[PDB]
């Protein structure tokens, strides 16, 4: 556009949400945690 | 409008009206779907039939109206049962929900079909349209520009070749910076998303050949590979292209970077191959270790500020004639002066020394080798006049003194070994008498850190032998040892040897020290060590089950697994056994060091309980998990935990509190003051128990480490990757309750903060401003502040990289080669 | 720089770049998910906390 | 309330690729407006960051349509 | 039968109060406050 490589950087945020939704499965595995915890 | 002519003429009988009925479906079948969902058996009679054509109009209209019924799966079949018509809406944005539907099924059948070969692909595994469809994905990628949205796709769906092909295309030298940055971000990404040992393996050892085709490239992505892989192989080709581009600086900047990134494994392998392929003597004196150990003996000298009211505060409160006093100042006293001699301590406070006795002095006589640490020229000439044969007084200073020997010469023992091998193997044969018991016990821990990840079998003997004699003390060094020394082989002989003997003995020291020796040598055993993992957490013995929690925590030490994790949340929670539960927590953050962020969350449920060794083993877990540069959360959580009504909680919170916090100016967040400031209202008061100020004194003393000079390090900004020594020196630390003598392991993780600019010709909160101010060479730099240092833009020492931001080694260019300019002298030029 | 005179990506990369939210369709649906999963993590968590 | 050409100026203070000339022909239909409609009377950003900063409005291309 | 229509609309209400109770909960200590 006014400022290029805007096609890099836009794959690096889809490469980011991989890592994190997994991070929000180690809340998962609380999950079920804190019902055989209680 | 209406669907029931359309429903109609598919019952109409003419073949030229059930055609037509097909074109009026497929036009309109967003206002219709509903009336043909029911009669959706009619539209797949015709598509059976082969006296049609438009049997592809059927298919293709069976996918519309699962579209809109939400049955987006069989839409897919269909889509491809019309196999023409389905451009048309390949092309479509609004329709491209079925388009994507099918690279989702895709990437589930992969992870099946690599397990059965890596390649599927360019077999008839699967389906021949499901493959061409994936790479028509891919190549809208394209469109768009940049490989990078087609590399993230073809990961997922096991596609090597794929990948390949993608950074060839960057191979052309369009940019050296650019083409190695689009390799940089698929190597972080292939650690953290794929564990599948193959494909990781894979996509790194690719990505380094397409790295050494370049001519100029970062050497950091060079030497990730390397290491996390850690192959001898790489590395030696690695010099093969050091072999055309050879000069001092260049050579030298890679290998000071590949010393401390490196495992003792690698370097032991690949110097040998240098010595037989022929290269210089200077890289190979680099790559032994040497080198960097007088460097930071040098920075330690320079900056050695040391605060003399913290010793004179814990002098006078905790008395030398208890033994749980004076043993928590040796341990401060050591670590406070670890590194440069200082004996003025010692000499001041002779009579309170004096007071010292059982293994009170054994402890004093073991700070010797933390004060002296370094220093290998002087190292077995300062410990001489203590050493057996010039000590009678008393056997703990004759033990004691080789206990400090290994702490000196440990990660470059080979010679110190030698030394303590013969003293074992002499002892070995009677540990009944007094002398000879304490005498044998710190050889045999001596001789762990001496030999510490090198595998002697020569040491497993001779240390088997102790164990074999049923020593009343010495059997728990003999099992510490051996796994200090076979660290990470994972030798079956040894296991087998070592899990049945703990059977066999009934001592309780040594049933605790077999306990916790068989995770040091199942360390980074991932699955192969899983079974031993499950025989020791169904014992029902205390000592098992201790050692159980940590066979796992080494085995998965650094790895993002939630059935690592997993295992140790139910140990906590389901065991009715006290020190089994706090086991469980400790663990926690050894497998938590390469994400330590979640870690507070996780141990928030923890501190919740009252139990004193839940909570207790809480603290530990937060100090280990998030040392370093600190997390707000790890802080907020053990604060309830330093004034818990209960001793041990509050011994082990404010020695976590250090490690977050190590080494943290008070101006530079006002929170660490307060903290530092409890500490020594402890020490001082005198109507605590000793417990408390154990606790206390101790703490103070890692906050202020080294003369403030060292920092903890778990994962090096070197590289990016986990530091083997570091996941040791903790481990053992947190056994300091039962031995105290075990706290002096704390020493293998700190390490030195400073940028040392060296010149390659002759080997010689949120605080910023564009005002700079100046900085020597050599001296302490914190972390938060190496990102700030930049050099000069004209510098008679300008580094070859672009300064990487962080501590280390970092090779200057020096403009003018023929002035001489003052230099800073090196220990070794100094002693001969 | 802003307008609407001037249309944005110089009218190249607005249907080069709508096949991409279905390369990223199955982490958003994903996404949905998972803020279900947040506010019941913690609901099980106050349960225990006053247990 | 308060006459019924408010709409019309509520435009002309946003940002309008084609927004004014569209709304223009909902108010032609029930007899013209375009008295204190116009730049300079209808308009209150002048140099305003809420209604989208005039020089950045100018000068290239990113909608906020 | 009929004791179990009765004991299924109570069971009904347990599992719906359960669920929406801790929710605004949730979120409201989420945000800051003194």
């Amino acid at each position: 556009n006014n400022n290029s490589a805007l096609s890099n950087v836009n794959s690096d945020i889809y490469f980011k949400l991989k890592k994190l939704e997994k991070e929000y499965e180690l809340l998962t595995l609380q999950e079920d945690y804190i019902k055989d915890e209680q | 409008t209406t669907a029931a002519p359309l429903l109609a003429l598919l019952r109409e009988n003419q073949d030229s009206v059930k055609t037509y009925a097909l074109e009026s479906i497929n036009n309109v079948v967003d206002q219709l779907w509903s009336e043909i969902s029911n009669e959706l058996p009619d539209i797949e009679a015709l598509y059976d039939d082969d006296t049609f054509s438009d049997r592809e109009m059927a298919a293709l209209i069976a996918s519309k109206v699962y579209y809109n019924l939400g049955e987006y799966e069989s839409a897919v079949k269909y889509a491809l049962a019309a196999k023409d018509r389905f451009d048309i809406d390949e092309k479509s944005q609004f329709v491209e929900t079925i388009v994507s539907k099918s690279i989702e099924m895709y990437v589930q059948e992969a992870s099946k079909q690599y397990t059965k070969d890596e390649q599927f692909y360019t077999k008839d595994i699967i389906d021949p349209k499901l493959t061409s469809i994936f790479e028509r994905m891919i190549e809208k990628c394209l469109k768009a520009s940049e490989l990078k949205l087609a590399l993230g796709i073809a990961l997922e769906g096991y596609r090597l070749d794929i990948i390949e092909s993608a950074l060839k295309s960057k191979l052309d030298q369009d940019s050296t910076s650019e083409n190695v940055k689009i390799i940089n971000y698929l190597l972080t990404l292939a650690i953290t998303t794929v564990t599948n040992s193959k494909f990781r393996s894979s996509i790194l050892r690719k990505s380094f050949d397409f790295l050494m085709n370049m001519p100029n490239c970062d050497y950091l992505t060079l030497n990730k590979v390397v290491v996390n892989l850690n192959d001898a192989g790489l590395a030696l080709q690695l010099f093969k292209k050091l072999k055309e581009e050879n000069d001092e600086g260049l050579s030298a900047q890679i290998a000071f970077d590949l010393v401390s990134s490196a495992s003792q494994q690698l370097l032991e392998i690949l110097v040998t191959e240098l010595t037989a392929q022929g290269y210089d003597p200077a890289l190979l004196n680099i790559l032994s270790g040497l080198p960097t150990c007088d460097y930071y003996n040098t920075f330690l000298l320079n900056n050695k500020n040391i605060d003399i009211g913290l010793l004179n505060k814990s002098k006078s409160s905790l008395d030398g004639k208890f033994s749980l006093f004076h043993t928590a100042v040796s341990v401060a006293n050591g670590f406070m002066h670890a590194g440069t001699t200082d004996n003025s301590f010692i000499k001041a406070n002779l009579p309170w020394l004096g007071k010292a006795q059982n293994w009170a002095k054994f402890t004093a006589t073991a700070s010797l080798g933390v004060i002296h640490k370094g220093n290998l020229l002087e190292g077995k000439k300062v410990m001489a006049p203590y050493l057996p044969g010039s000590r009678a007084s008393s056997r703990f200073i004759k033990g004691g003194s080789l206990y400090g020997l290994g702490l000196i010469y440990a990660g470059f023992g080979r010679d110190t070994t030698d030394y303590l091998k013969n003293i074992i193997v002499e002892n070995s044969g009677t540990s009944g008498d007094e002398d000879v018991d304490v005498l044998l016990h710190g050889a045999s821990l001596g001789i762990g850190l001496a030999a510490m990840g090198s595998a002697n079998i020569e040491v497993y003997e001779a240390l088997k032998e102790v164990l074999y004699n049923d020593s009343a003390t010495s059997g728990e060094a003999a099992a510490l040892g051996m796994g200090l020394c076979m660290l990470g082989t994972g030798k079956p002989e040894a296991i087998h040897d070592m899990f049945t003997y703990s059977q066999e003995t009934q001592h309780g020291n040594i049933t605790r020290g077999l306990a916790v020796g068989l995770a040091l040598i199942n360390y980074g055993r991932q699955e192969l060590a899983d079974d031993l993992i499950t025989k020791m957490l169904a014992s029902d013995e205390s000592l098992l089950r201790y050692g159980g929690a940590f066979t796992i925590a080494l085995a998965y030490a650094g790895t993002g697994n939630n059935s690592a994790v997993k295992r140790l949340l139910h140990v906590a929670v389901s065991d009715s056994n006290d020190d089994v539960r706090r086991a469980a927590v400790i663990a926690l953050g050894f497998v938590l060091l390469r994400d330590y962020t979640t870690v507070p969350r996780i141990v928030q449920l923890l501190s919740k309980s009252h139990n004193a060794h839940v909570r207790c083993g809480t603290a530990f877990a937060l100090g280990i998990a998030c040392a370093g540069k600190g997390l707000q959360s790890a802080i907020d959580v053990l604060d309830p935990l330093t004034k818990d009504p209960v001793d041990f909680v509050r011994q082990a919170a404010m020695i976590a509190l250090s490690m977050i916090l190590i080494q943290q100016t008070e101006k530079l967040n006002p929170q660490v003051a307060d903290i530092n400031k409890n500490f020594l209202s402890v020490i001082t008061n005198k109507h605590q128990e000793g417990l408390a100020k154990f606790g206390a004194c101790v703490a103070q003393g890692i906050m202020n480490a080294g003369g403030r000079n060292v920092t903890i390090q778990l994962e090096n900004a070197d590289t990016g990757t986990l530091d083997t020594k570091s996941v040791v020196g903790l481990v053992m630390f947190s056994q300091f309750w039962y031995w105290f003598p075990l706290a002096h392991f704390l020493s293998l993780s700190f390490t030195p903060t400073t940028v040392i600019g060296i010149r390659g010709s002759d080997q010689a909160k949120n605080k910023y401003s564009s005002k700079p101010y100046k900085v020597d060479n050599m001296t302490r730099i914190l972390p938060q502040q190496s990102r700030y240092i930049s050099f000069i833009k004209d510098d008679r020492f300008v580094p070859v990289r672009k300064f990487k931001g962080n501590n280390g080694v970092v090779v200057l260019r020096d403009r003018e080669p023929k002035e001489p300019v003052a230099l800073i002298e090196t220990v070794r030029q100094m002693k001969d | 720089m802003t307008a609407a005179v001037t249309s944005s990506n110089i009218v190249l990369e607005t249907h080069e770049s709508g096949i991409k939210p279905y390369f990223e369709q199955k982490i958003q649906e994903t996404e949905l998910k998972i803020r279900s999963k947040t506010e019941n993590v913690r609901r099980l968590e106050a349960q225990r906390n006053a247990l | 309330e308060l006459l019924n050409a408010e709409t019309l100026c509520f435009t002309v203070n946003v940002l309008y690729p084609d927004s004014s000339s569209f709304k223009k022909n909902l108010l032609k239909f029930i007899t013209s407006n375009h008295k204190s409609s116009v730049p300079g009377s209808a308009e209150l950003r002048n140099s305003y960051p809420a209604s989208f900063y005039s020089v950045n409005t100018e000068k290239k291309t990113i909608e906020v349509t | 039968q009929v004791f179990d229509e009765r004991i299924k609309f109570a069971n009904q209400l347990h599992d719906e109060y359960l669920v929406s109770m801790r929710y605004p909960e949730d979120k409201k200590t989420q945000q800051n406050e003194k």
